[PDB]
């Protein structure tokens, strides 16, 4: 698991003034690596398909209530013509 | 005597029953729209 590197180590001392050819070192933490713990990404069990099932069941349940309300409100036009026509005839009797 | 007193009876029966005909429509058309409101309300519940 060691990355390949031909060269071991080299040395020409670090005078703060004489910095030339500005490269950048690999910045590392001071803590032992063992707690830089492992990669884990876990799925939500509710799947893109499962939410489809749940929301479709909800849509189909709501459609029944919408149809119930429509059929409750679809009888009012029958009520108007069932209630007012006899009243119009009674007025006509005069 | 019996002519004019019986002629107004038709109008009496007409008016005292037209007073009820509209009361029935007051009651019958309000106990029905409340069902529509309750149904809309239930549909709002489902969401």
């Amino acid at each position: 698991m060691d990355p390949y590197c031909p060269f071991d180590a080299l040395d020409v001392w670090e005078h703060r003034r004489f910095i030339v050819a500005d490269s950048r070192n690999f910045i590392t933490p001071e803590f032992p690596r063992d707690f830089w713990m492992s990669p884990v990404f876990n799925l939500p069990r509710e799947t893109a398909a499962e939410q489809v099932v749940v929301l479709q069941a909800q849509r189909t349940a709501a459609a029944a209530a919408l149809e119930n309300a429509a059929m409750q409100a679809a009888e009012l036009p029958v009520d108007i013509e069932r209630r007012l026509r006899p009243i119009e005839r009674n007025v006509h009797e005069i | 005597q019996r002519t004019g007193r019986s002629a107004l009876a038709v109008l009496i029966r007409a008016c005292y029953r037209l007073q009820q005909q509209l009361q029935r429509t007051r009651r019958a058309l309000l106990h029905h729209s409340d069902a529509v409101l309750t149904s809309l309300h239930h549909v709002r519940m489902l969401l």
